[PDB]
């Protein structure tokens, strides 16, 4: 599949994960931010390389970053 | 530093390096970037603002 | 060379001359145009060679429009970037970009023509360029 | 006032650059009716 | 700094550009 | 343009008088330059010592 | 058959399948079978208007085993 890396610079913003169409993003608490919590990505199975969840990330330059991998069935997209 | 101290930037991977930017709101324990910057030219992804650490920046004022 | 005759002398530029297009409706356009290109240097075809050599005989072809068109063109330059300097210390900046302050425009369309003479105050002075620690760059 | 409003649309970007380019156009489009077929200067 | 190397290398490369239209020009032959 | 308003003499017609001389400058008489290897009195032609 | 969603209604209403279509969900429990998770977090979404916020996605394997992987509480 793909490699979702999320860095420690972002915000809690909760834009990537609720942009992420195969929800492979969650929250998990973490004491560093203002708002306390840091994405985290442990369903990146299921990543089908949208970059959705780069598009809607506030912080410059990206706290998320969606390398492109090996590209099984469920990361092509494919119905068949 | 304060609300209204302009400051550069020394980030390379950030849009605003070396520009000056305008010190909206530092924060006081959390996170490791707690300067709020608010710069007046905006980058690819329409925003102005952005956090930064204490010493990340160069005080101009 | 090759075969930049005068066109005075030529057969064949004053073959070209007897059956002569008018440009304006000036019954002697026609005319009044041949006369006038017969002290420049037509080949074997008829057409008068331009030379941008830089001799003063030929000084015509590009010497004289060259400093004739870098007054204007530095002219424009210099305009323009006056203008961008004086509303940069404004309220907005964007608005009077794309909707032009009138009022600040003007004055410095009448100002220009001692640019040379500013271009030089400024380069000497340090102030036409910026710092390269002042200015955006892309990481290497 | 009414009137402002006029000077402030003349000089938006596409009517002052309207204006200003036929203003420029037409200069050298009367200079070129009567001093026709100017290719060089003449010295 | 007046850059002396750098300067002093443009001299010597124009000189060849004004030599070789003494050529053009005649004033050398 | 001036091609196509029938008056062709209006053209901007540039001799390429930096390449005229190299070639001139190589031996070609059929320009009259007369400079070096074209002008039988050079220093070039010769070789003079 | 993979990935079972299903979703409680409050009554029936006019939805958008995500294969190209509309449908009408009865009351209560309901039960659609989707090609892709893709289509169940798009159609999960579209359940958002109608104000249900009770959707559980499955992932039916060809052996028979059914894992619930969404939400992971
Ligand atoms: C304020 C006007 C202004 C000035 C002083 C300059 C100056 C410069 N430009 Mg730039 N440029 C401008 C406007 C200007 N530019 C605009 C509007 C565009 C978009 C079309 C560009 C596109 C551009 C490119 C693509 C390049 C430059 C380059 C350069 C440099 C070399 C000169 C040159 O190649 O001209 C270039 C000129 C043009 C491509 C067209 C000129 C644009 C219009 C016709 C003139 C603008 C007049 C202005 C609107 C008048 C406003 C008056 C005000 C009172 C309202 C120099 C730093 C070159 C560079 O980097 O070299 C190192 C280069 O590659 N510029
Ligand atoms: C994406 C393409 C694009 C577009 C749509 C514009 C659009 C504009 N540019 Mg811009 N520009 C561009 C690329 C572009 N630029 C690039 C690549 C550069 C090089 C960095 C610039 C450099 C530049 C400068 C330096 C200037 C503009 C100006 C302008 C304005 C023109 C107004 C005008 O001519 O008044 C016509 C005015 C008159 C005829 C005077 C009467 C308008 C906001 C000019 C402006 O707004 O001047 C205030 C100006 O000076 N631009
Ligand atoms: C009536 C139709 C019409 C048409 C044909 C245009 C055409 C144009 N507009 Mg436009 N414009 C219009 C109405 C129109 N406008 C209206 C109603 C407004 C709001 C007042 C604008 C505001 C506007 C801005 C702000 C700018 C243009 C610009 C431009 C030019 C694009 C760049 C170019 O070709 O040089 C183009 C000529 C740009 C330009 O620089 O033009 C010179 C530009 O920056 N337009
Ligand atoms: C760009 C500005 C501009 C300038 C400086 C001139 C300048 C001139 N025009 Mg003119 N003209 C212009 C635009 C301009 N024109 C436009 C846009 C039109 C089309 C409506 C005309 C139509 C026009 C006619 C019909 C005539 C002039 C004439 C003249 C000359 C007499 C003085 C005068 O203003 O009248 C003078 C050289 C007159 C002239 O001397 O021609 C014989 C004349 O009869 N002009
Ligand atoms: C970009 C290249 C280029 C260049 C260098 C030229 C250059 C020239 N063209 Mg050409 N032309 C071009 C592109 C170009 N054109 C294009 C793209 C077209 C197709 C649209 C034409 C179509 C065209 C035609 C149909 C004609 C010309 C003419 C001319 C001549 C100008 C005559 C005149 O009175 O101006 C001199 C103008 C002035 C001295 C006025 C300036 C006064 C200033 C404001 C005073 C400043 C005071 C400080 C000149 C040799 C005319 C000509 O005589 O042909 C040889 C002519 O009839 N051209
Ligand atoms: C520093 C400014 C400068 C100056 C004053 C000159 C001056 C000259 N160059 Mg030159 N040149 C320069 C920079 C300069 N160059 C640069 C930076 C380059 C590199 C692109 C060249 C490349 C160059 C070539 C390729 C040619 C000239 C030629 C000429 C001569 C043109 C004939 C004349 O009188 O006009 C003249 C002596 C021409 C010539 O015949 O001179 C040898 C010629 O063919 N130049
Ligand atoms: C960057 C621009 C540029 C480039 C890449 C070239 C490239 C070339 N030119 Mg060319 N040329 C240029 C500009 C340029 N030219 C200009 C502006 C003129 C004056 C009209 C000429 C006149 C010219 C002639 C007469 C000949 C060439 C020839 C050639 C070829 C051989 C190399 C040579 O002689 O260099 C010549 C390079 C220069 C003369 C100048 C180098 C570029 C300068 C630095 C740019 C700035 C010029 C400046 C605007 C002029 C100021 C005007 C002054 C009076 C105020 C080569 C393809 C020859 C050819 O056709 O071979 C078959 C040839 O015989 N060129
Ligand atoms: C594009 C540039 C160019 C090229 C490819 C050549 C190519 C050549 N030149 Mg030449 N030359 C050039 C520019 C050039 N020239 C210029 C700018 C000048 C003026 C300084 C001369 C002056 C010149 C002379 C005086 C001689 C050559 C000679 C030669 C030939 C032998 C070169 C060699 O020994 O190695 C060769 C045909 C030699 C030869 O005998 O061939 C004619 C020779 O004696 N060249
Ligand atoms: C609506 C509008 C608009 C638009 C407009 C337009 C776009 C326009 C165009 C215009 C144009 C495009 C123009 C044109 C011009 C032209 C010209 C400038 C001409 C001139 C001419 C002349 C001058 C002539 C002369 C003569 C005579 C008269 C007789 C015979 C001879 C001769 C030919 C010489 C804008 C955007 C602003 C804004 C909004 C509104
Ligand atoms: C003589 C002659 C010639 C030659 C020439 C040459 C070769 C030259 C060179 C020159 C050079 C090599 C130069 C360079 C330069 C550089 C620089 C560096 C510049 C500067 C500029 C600036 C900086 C700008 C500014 C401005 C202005 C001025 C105006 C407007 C605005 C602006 C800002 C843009 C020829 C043969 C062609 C032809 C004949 C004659
Ligand atoms: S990666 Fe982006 S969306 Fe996720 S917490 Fe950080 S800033 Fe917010
Ligand atoms: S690959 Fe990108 S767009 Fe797709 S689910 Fe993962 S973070 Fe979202």
């Amino acid at each position: 599949s793909h490699t979702v890396k999320i860095y420690d610079t972002c915000i809690g913003c909760t834009q990537c994960v609720r942009a992420c169409p195969t929800d492979v993003l969650e929250m998990v608490p973490w004491d560093g931010c203002k708002a306390a919590q840091v994405a985290s990505s442990p369903r990146t199975e299921d990543c089908v390389g949208c970059k959705r969840c780069e598009t809607a990330c506030p912080t410059d330059f990206l706290s998320i970053r969606v390398y492109l991998g090996a590209e099984t069935t469920r990361s092509m997209g494919l119905a068949y | 530093v304060q609300r209204g101290s302009k400051v550069r930037i020394l980030r390379p991977e950030s849009y605003w390096f070396q520009d000056v930017g305008t010190v909206a709101s530092v924060d006081q324990s959390g996170i490791k970037y707690p300067v709020i910057v608010r710069f007046d030219k905006v980058n690819y992804a329409g925003i102005n603002t952005n956090n930064f650490a204490v010493d990340e920046l160069i005080e101009v004022e | 060379g090759a075969d930049l005759t005068p066109c005075a002398e030529n057969p064949a530029f004053q073959a070209l001359a007897k059956n002569a297009r008018n440009t304006t409706a000036d019954p002697q356009s026609g005319q009044k145009r041949f006369e006038r290109y017969s002290q420049a240097l037509c080949g074997p075809e008829g057409y008068p060679h331009l030379i941008v050599d830089g001799r003063l005989d030929r000084a015509g072809d590009f010497l004289i429009p060259s400093i004739l068109f870098l007054y204007i063109a530095g002219w424009i330059g210099w305009v323009g970037r006056a203008y961008l300097q004086a509303i940069k210390k404004d309220s907005d900046t964007e608005q009077k970009e794309i909707q032009l302050d009138l009022g600040i425009a003007l004055p410095i369309i009448a100002t220009g023509f001692a640019w040379p003479a500013a271009a030089v105050k400024e380069l000497l002075s340090g102030e036409l360029t910026a710092k390269d620690s002042e200015i955006t760059v892309s990481p290497r | 006032d009414q009137s402002s409003y006029l000077i402030k649309f003349i000089s938006t970007a596409p009517v002052a650059a309207t204006i200003w380019l036929t203003i420029t156009a037409g200069i050298l489009i009367e200079f070129n009716r009567f001093f026709p077929d100017l290719l060089f200067h003449p010295l | 700094p007046p850059y002396t190397f750098r300067t002093g290398w443009a001299l010597l490369l124009l000189a060849v550009n004004f030599l070789v239209a003494a050529y053009y020009f005649h004033i050398i032959q | 343009v001036v091609v196509a308003f029938g008056t062709p003499e209006k053209q901007i017609l540039i001799e390429p008088v930096f390449a005229q001389f190299i070639q001139a400058a190589h031996g070609k008489v059929l320009y009259g330059l007369d400079t070096l290897l074209s002008n039988p009195d050079s220093v070039a032609y010769t070789a003079y010592p | 058959e993979k990935y079972a969603i299903t979703w409680t209604s409050p009554k029936a209403q006019v939805f958008e399948l995500p294969t190209g279509g509309a449908a009408t969900m009865h009351e209560g429990e309901n039960l659609l079978y989707i090609a892709r998770k893709e289509y169940g977090i798009a159609l999960g979404g579209q359940l958002r208007k109608f104000k249900i916020t009770n959707y559980k996605i499955y992932r039916i394997l060809p052996s028979g085993e059914t894992t619930f992987i969404h939400p992971a509480d």
